[PDB]
RNA sequence: ACAGCCCCCCCGGCAGCAGCACUCGCCGAAUCCCGGGGCCGAGGGAGCGAGACCCGUCGCCGCGCUCUCCCCCCUCGGGGG
RNA sequence: GGAUGAACCGAACGCCGGGUUAAGGCGCCCGAUGCCGACGCUCAUCAGACCCCAGAAAAGGUGUUGGUUGAUAUAGACAGCA
RNA sequence: CCUCGGUUGGCCUCGGAUAGCCGGUCCCCCGCCGGGGUCCGGUGCGGAGUGCCCUUCGUCCUGGGAAACGGGGCGCGGCCGGAGAGGCGGCCGCCCCCUCGCCCGUCACGCACCGCACGUUCGUGGGGAACCUGGCGCUAAACCAUUCGUAGACGACCUGCU
């Protein structure tokens, strides 16, 4: 699974019915994936997982993306996952701080790459909680818990190098 | 009384790595950097001017060493501002690193 | 460019002025390089020296004089990274390579003359506060150039010079200043038409 | 600019007495249209200025075929006082319009340049 | 050192972007790269900004930190911030490039004579202060 | 409280509406108009009709007018409804 | 395209013009990021840098970064001094 | 004449810092100019290279402003500064010009070559043979041959010759 920015998806799916149960279970998911087939496919696949079904043997009766109802709020995340290393399983809970659910899905992505070199193949999410700034663990999410917070911006890099390529003066880093 | 064509470099041919298709060319057009600003010097004429040894006929003049290899500007290269263009011949390379200029004449301004 | 690009080498990382110097050069501009004492290397200076002795200890078993030519003075160096991307082997690359001129400290032809910046090739801006680097002049010094302390020498004197230069032309613009207060009346007419198109706040 | 013929060629006058440019075809594929306008709405162009008004003339070649005589007579191109007569009748009145803006005149008389910093796709016409 | 500092009511202006040249309030800050960024009065409605797109002004607003609209509008219409910005050299300045960009062709040949004259008046004043400056005669 | 924030309300009202205050989508029988740059111009007897005669301005397709009559608006009979 | 290479990756071939791609790339050599690209990690006195592929293991590190489990603490932890 | 072609306005300069800079001014110290301490300004650089300067149609009537302590001299003579590669720059004295050149106006004229390209500069370009025209100036060495033997396979080298 690749990524991008990804969207929340609410899935939900069913066996088909048999002459062994005529209204067979319906099962609801949070997927988290860039569109709506890859949403579709990681359903099925933990869904495979959990209960014994197959996307042959099932069908999926509804997959729509979930919109923040919130998004104009920063908030705290809580996100319990499981992913492969390259020796062992381990279990991780991560903290991140987001308008979106799906932006927070998606730093945590992002994070765990840089930090962990887990490829979003290997990254199982399995909870996504928004969390009260009292109930935060992680002190980077946890510093900007200041309701009169105050920082400069103390050495600025110019970006601009190329227009102009060439010139008389020198930058200035301090503004 | 003035200059009135923008400068631009010969930079090169339109190539691959180890593939070179001369028949078109890559300018660089002098104050042009970027792609979006490439829009204005599509279609313009261009033009290879440079000296030889024998006299050649001058529309509206006295013969001179003057000889022009014509061309237009044809579409944008890369993000840089880079253009390609096509000429009437196929410009010689030693004419690369070397001034074109771009006329403005099919004005569409 | 039609006219000669007069870049100063101080503040500015090898390889980054070393590759803006080489397409200029390919693109058929005169560029010559100034200070290149001034010049920094990323990395502490230890891990460049190495590097450098590295380059020295690279010659030919056989005949030393016919190998690899160690040249230790910094616009050498400079000179050579530029070589190291330029095409060097082809006439376009000879003629390149040609194009280019390379000093340490700023001789009288360019002392009298503003000198270029490139800001994707500064330190300042390409490099992070906390990181060591390696200046030039001091490295090619400490392998072997001989000529550090004269440069230096002229240097400080090239500095007196452009600090009573530099005392001149700011007399002369506080006089212009002066000159602008006292006539006013006469010159309100057209300042309204710069200030009108923009010109002149 | 006066008015496009029935070729699609303009026709102009930048006033013989600013520039030296008498009424004369042009091709808009060969103008830069500047911003600045003077409202010559409610002048006259005379209805004789055509496409077969402003056609070239040529002489060569009747009754001679091998050139052994120079046949470079003519060449003089004459103008006609018909020309210069058009040429006072809108001048006379493109003129006053003119002049009614202070120092377009100059701008008229100048020469349009490109100086070594502007780039004619950032300048604004 | 610094003067100028990222806090809630922070007037910033928008350098680059979809909102480039636009007047934003730093409503809150997200993780040392975003910021909640409302513009009510300058048309910028509420969202995240990078802060690499900002450049800090002088002005503070006072209202508490992820306010509403109303709080942040009525906290930037009381004391103005339109007109005190525009009021700035920095705001001048912008609208100085703005109208220089803007400028025709006949509005550069005007320019040309204006500066040409003004130029050559100044420059006689220049030479008959140097004038009068050179003759100095003290032991 | 001499600021605010979140949820439920007994219920909302107005505008706008994947916004022309560039927050976040998928689309077009639920889709049309206009403009610019580049490359190209292969083919050569298409006449069922007059019994062709100046080189077939022709087939398919889409239209307009007349073989009816009133009006209306500009030009000085022409043009537009 | 992989600098280079019988076999790898893309793709198979009449002579050409225009458009667009694949695999692979876009500091300079060398066409193309001269994007005001995004988020982190990392300093190496043998850094690292892309299938085949052209070099490495067990074992360590109070370097730094995340995470898991557990424990102590205003009934005053921890570390220092007695 | 022969040949080589490029190019198509200039910028005549602080040192630098970047968790800081720049400009200006009153008191202390060093030769009337600089260095500090105040104080006042600017800082998304406006005393800004995203900048500045110059700006080319030419003339003729013709007025108002700028100037008139002004511009031109491939005109002479004198001085000074510059050595890192000064190959450059600045200032005086005499003489000879025009009151023109800069802005806004008045006035008409120039080949207006009948739509069309290489136009427009550097430029009196570089280089080579040759003719004419004047002025002011110069009258030499190297090599071979010979000799040496401090040298030597041969070349080369060290030497001598009214
Ligand atoms: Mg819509
Ligand atoms: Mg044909
Ligand atoms: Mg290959
Ligand atoms: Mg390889
Ligand atoms: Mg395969
Ligand atoms: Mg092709
Ligand atoms: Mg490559
Ligand atoms: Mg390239």
């Amino acid at each position: 699974k690749a990524s991008g920015t990804l969207r929340e998806y609410k899935v939900v799916g069913r066996c088909l019915p048999t002459p062994k149960c005529h209204t067979p279970p319906l099962y609801r998911m949070r997927i988290f994936a860039p569109n709506h087939v890859v949403a579709k496919s990681r359903f099925w696949y933990f869904v495979s997982q959990l209960k014994k079904m197959k996307k042959s043997s099932g069908e999926i009766v509804y997959c729509g993306q979930v919109f923040e109802k919130s998004p104009l709020r920063v908030k705290n995340f809580g996100i319990w996952l499981r992913y492969d290393s390259r020796s062992g399983t381990h279990n991780m809970y991560r903290e991140y701080r987001d308008l979106t659910t799906a932006g927070a899905v998606t730093q945590c992505y992002r994070d765990m790459g840089a930090r962990h070199r887990a490829r979003a193949h290997s990254i199982q999410i399995m909870k996504v909680e928004e969390i009260a700034a009292s109930k935060c663990r992680r002190p980077a999410v946890k510093q900007f818990h200041d309701s009169k917070i105050k920082f400069p911006l103390p050495h600025r890099v110019l970006r601009r190098q190329h227009k102009p390529r060439f010139t008389t003066k020198r930058p200035n880093t301090f503004f | 009384s003035g200059r009135l064509w923008s400068k631009a470099i010969f930079a090169g041919y339109k190539r691959g790595l180890r593939n070179q298709r001369e028949h078109t060319a890559l300018l660089k057009i002098e104050g042009v950097y970027a792609r979006d600003e490439t829009e204005f010097y599509l279609g313009k004429r261009c033009a290879y001017v440079y000296k030889a040894k024998n006299n050649t006929v001058t529309p509206g003049g006295k013969p001179n060493k003057t000889r022009v290899i014509w061309g237009k500007v044809t579409r944008a290269h890369g993000n840089s501002g880079m253009v390609r263009a096509k000429f009437r011949s196929n410009l010689p390379a030693k004419a690369i690193g070397h001034r074109i200029r771009v006329m403005l004449y099919p004005s569409r301004i | 460019e039609v006219q000669v690009l007069v870049l100063d080498g101080r503040g500015h990382l090898l390889g980054r002025l070393a590759a803006i110097v080489a397409k200029q050069v390919l693109l058929g501009r005169k560029v010559v390089v100034v200070r290149c004492e001034g010049i920094n290397i990323s990395g502490n200076f230890y891990r460049n020296k190495l590097k450098y002795l590295a380059f020295l200890r690279k010659r030919m078993n056989t005949n030393p004089s016919r190998g690899p030519y160690h040249f230790r003075a910094p616009s050498r160096i400079f000179w050579r990274t530029v070589r190291g991307m330029l095409p060097h082997k082809t006439k376009r690359g000879q003629a390149a390579l040609d194009r280019l001129k390379v000093f340490d400290g700023i001789p009288p032809p360019y002392d009298k003359k503003k000198r270029m910046v490139v800001p994707a090739a500064l330190k300042v801006v390409r490099l992070k506060p906390t990181r060591k680097f390696a200046y030039l002049g001091r490295l090619a010094h400490e392998v072997g150039w001989k000529y550090q302390a004269v440069t230096a020498t002229l240097e400080e004197k090239r500095k007196e010079k452009a600090k009573i230069h530099y005392r001149k032309k700011k007399q002369l613009m506080r006089l212009r200043k002066q000159a602008e207060k006292n006539v006013e009346k006469k010159i309100d007419k057209y300042t309204e038409v710069l200030k009108t198109h923009g010109l002149l706040v | 600019f006066l008015k496009q013929l029935a070729s699609g060629l303009l026709l102009v006058t930048g006033p013989l007495v600013l520039n030296r440019v008498p009424l004369r075809r042009t091709h808009q594929k060969f103008v830069i249209a500047t911003s600045t306008k003077i409202d010559i709405s409610n002048v006259k162009i005379p209805k004789h200025l055509t496409d077969a008004y402003f056609k070239k003339k040529k002489l060569r070649k009747p009754r001679h075929q091998e050139g052994e005589i120079f046949d470079t007579e003519k060449e003089k191109y004459e103008i006609t006082e018909q020309r210069k007569i058009d040429q006072k009748a809108v001048d006379s009145q493109i003129l006053p319009k003119i002049k009614a803006i202070p120092q377009l005149q100059g701008y008229l008389r100048s020469v349009f340049a490109l100086t070594n910093g502007i780039y004619p796709h950032k300048l604004v016409f | 050192v610094f003067r100028r500092f990222v806090e809630v009511g922070r007037v910033a202006y928008v350098s680059f972007g979809p909102h480039a040249g636009k007047l934003v309030a730093i409503v809150d800050v997200i993780d040392q790269n975003r910021a909640l960024v409302d513009g009510p009065c300058t048309q910028v409605r509420r969202q995240a900004m990078p802060f690499k797109c900002m450049q800090l002004t002088d002005f503070i607003l006072k209202f508490p930190h992820s306010a509403h609209q109303k709080y942040v509008r009525q906290a930037w219409q009381k004391a103005d911030i339109n007109t005190k910005w525009a009021a700035t050299r920095w705001a001048k300045k912008i609208e100085a490039r703005e109208r220089k960009a803007k400028m025709t062709d006949f509005d550069r040949f005007k320019v040309m004579k204006a500066k040409k004259m003004r130029n050559r008046i100044i420059k006689n004043e220049v030479k008959k202060l140097q004038k009068a400056a050179l003759l100095k005669a003290s032991p």
